[PDB]
């Protein structure tokens, strides 16, 4: 009846590459790599820097980055679970869709 | 850093004057120093090593400086921070 539905310009492939070219640059450069040069940087230490950007001392961080890695770990394993078992996600895109 | 702003016929044209690096250099960090027993932590810097000494610098520019009291901060021991490097530390009160 005429209704054609066309295609995005970027694939999916394409979304993908961003986000892991984002996260990478994000992993290995802080801030830094939005505003110019990628600088590569330890991630513990741009973990202090960001401590110290929301007013924490870097030393919290130095002698208790075993337990933050374990929090971190344990939120992205809680956040896995509740996209797996919860539908309600992305229940804007689907209810755009 | 500022901006400029511009008339434009129905609309409005900014002239944003941002910093942008350049010629980046690549250099040894480290998390701690261990000089006195305890460790020492960058105040507004950090670590920087050319291969036989270390400094301190900002993080948006190489400024070396000498490892001081005035600089670096006292937390903790130095058996508790992972890659902690022994370096000596310079106390402006022992030469005064």
């Amino acid at each position: 009846n005429g209704l054609t539905v066309l295609p995005p310009l970027l694939t999916d492939e394409m979304i993908a590459q961003y986000t892991s070219a984002l996260l990478a640059g994000t992993i290995t450069s802080g801030w830094t790599f939005g505003a110019g040069p990628a600088l590569q940087i330890p991630f513990p230490m741009q973990m202090a820097y960001r401590f110290n950007g929301i007013g924490v001392t870097q030393n919290v961080l130095y002698e208790n980055q075993k337990l933050i890695a374990n929090q971190f770990n344990s939120a992205i394993g809680k956040i896995q679970d509740s996209l797996s078992s919860t539908p309600s996600a992305l229940g804007k895109l689907q209810d755009v869709v | 850093l500022m901006s400029f702003p511009q008339s434009a016929p129905h609309g409005v044209v900014f002239l944003h004057v941002t910093y942008v690096p350049a010629q980046e250099k690549n250099f040894t960090t480290a998390p701690a120093i261990c000089h006195d027993g305890k460790a020492h932590f960058p105040r507004e810097g950090v670590f920087v090593s050319n291969g036989t000494h270390w400094f301190v610098t900002q993080r948006n520019f190489y400024e070396p400086q000498i490892i001081t009291t005035d600089n670096t901060f006292v937390s903790g021991n130095c058996d508790v921070v992972i890659g902690i490097v022994n370096n000596t530390v310079y106390d402006p009160l022992q030469p005064e």
